[PDB]
Formats: structure tokens, C-alpha cells, sequence
């Protein structure tokens, strides 16, 4: 399941709940998107458990997810696992005292989060000052930008450090002109295929990599 | 401008 477009895990601690409301609004008033749009995350009331957060004409619904390996959410129908469970309520419809049938998984936006390119705290000069010990171009890294849902891409292209600004824009990333489902896929993407020039995205830059093949001092 | 343009 962890792979899975609808599975996000722990959200946030019991600020969990709130979290996955506002997630399933943005994408669902964003996308025009239809009752019973879901996503599974960690219970935060019931540990160890799941909890089952779908959509309803502008209100969320959330169903506990028993985990025993059981997944269930009436002790009648139990499933081996979570992707089961899903698969099978998004042919026939769960029941409680309105009917609903699950429809599109609600996908994570922040999967870059865990990448080796991704840093959440860094400056335009940190970003410079880490891309000059490292003499190769398409050396590169993302960095969190002071605007919320921004992001700069840095890169060193032509002996010189260049960078690029990426605006997630509701559900999914704008680099220019170009349009993206999340970050993740912008990175993907510009690592076979040129940002700047012919230059791609070839050596993610992190404090590992600096030890590897970087340099003491910058140029 | 500070950061490079895409097209």
C-alpha cells in the first residue's frame, strides 16, 4: 500500500484528522473531482489502525480501518491487505446509516520530501555555497523557498551556479510554461530531458554526496 | 531577474 496514489500515511500528530480534510478539499474543489475521492493515513485515535478519509458533496467522511494480517471495516468483510480493502470498495459501495462507493485516489503532493535533491531549509547563498564544491555540471538540488508552495531548482551549468523557480500551483508544479503533477515528476522529468540549455538533472546534491564527490572549499 | 526563464 505504500506506494499507493490514495496512501499518506501519518499525517502531520492528532492534527491528522484536520490535515486530511484540507488535503481532500484542495484537490476536490481544484479538480472538479467526485464523491467518494479518498485517501487512507495512520489513525491517530486508534494506533496501528487506518482511517479511510473520502469526500461527500463538500463534507469529509472518515471510516476506521481495523488492522489484526486483517484489514476491515465491518467485522463481516475482511481483507489480507489495505490495496484489497480499497480495490474492493471502489467496486461496490461501503454502507452506514448513505451509501458510497470509493472513486479516485486523492495523490500525496509532497513526496519529495524523503528525496536525496530535497531541502527544506536552505538558502539561495547555502545552495551556492554547496553547488561550487561540486565541478560537474547538472550537479543539482530542490530547495523550499520563504513563499509557501514555492521551491527553487539549483543548478551548476556552464561553471556557474544558475536556479530556477518552481510554484506548486493548487494540485499540481509550474516550471515556466511547463506543467507537472507534483515535483517529484518536474525532477524526473529534467533528468531526461533539458532544464537549461542541454544541461540535465544528473548529480543530486546532499551532505552524503558533498562527502563523496565534493570539494573541501568552493571556486 | 534572479532566476533563469524555462520555455
Amino acid at each position: 500500500h505504500s506506494n499507493e496514489k490514495w496512501f499518506h500515511g501519518k499525517l502531520g500528530g492528532r492534527d491528522g484528522r484536520h490535515i486530511a480534510e484540507r488535503l481532500l478539499t484542495e484537490y476536490c474543489i481544484e479538480t472538479g473531482a467526485p464523491d467518494g475521492s479518498f485517501l487512507v493515513r495512520e489513525s491517530e485515535t486508534f494506533v496501528g489502525d487506518y482511517t479511510l478519509s473520502f469526500w461527500r458533496n463538500g463534507k469529509v467522511q472518515h471510516c476506521r480501518i481495523h488492522s489484526r494480517p486483517k484489514f476491515f471495516l465491518t467485522d463481516n468483510l475482511v481483507f489480507d491487505s489495505l490495496y484489497d480493502l480499497i480495490t474492493h470498495y471502489q467496486q461496490v459501495p461501503l454502507r452506514c446509516n448513505f451509501e458510497m462507493r470509493l472513486s479516485e485516489p486523492v495523490p500525496q503532493t509532497n513526496a519529495h520530501e524523503s528525496k536525496e535533491w530535497y531541502h527544506a531549509s536552505l538558502t539561495r547563498a547555502q545552495a551556492e555555497h554547496m553547488l561550487m564544491r561540486v565541478p560537474r555540471d547538472g550537479a543539482f538540488l530542490v530547495r523550499k523557498r520563504n513563499e509557501p508552495n514555492s521551491y527553487a531548482i539549483s543548478f551548476r551549468a556552464e561553471g556557474k551556479i544558475k536556479h530556477c523557480r518552481v510554484q506548486q500551483e493548487g494540485q499540481t508544479v509550474m516550471l515556466g510554461n511547463s506543467e507537472f503533477d507534483s515535483l517529484v515528476d518536474l525532477i524526473s522529468y529534467y533528468e531526461k530531458h533539458p532544464l537549461y540549455r542541454k544541461m540535465k538533472l544528473r548529480y543530486p546534491i546532499n551532505e552524503e554526496a558533498l562527502e563523496k564527490i565534493g570539494t573541501a572549499e568552493p571556486d | 531577474d534572479l532566476y533563469e526563464e524555462v520555455l
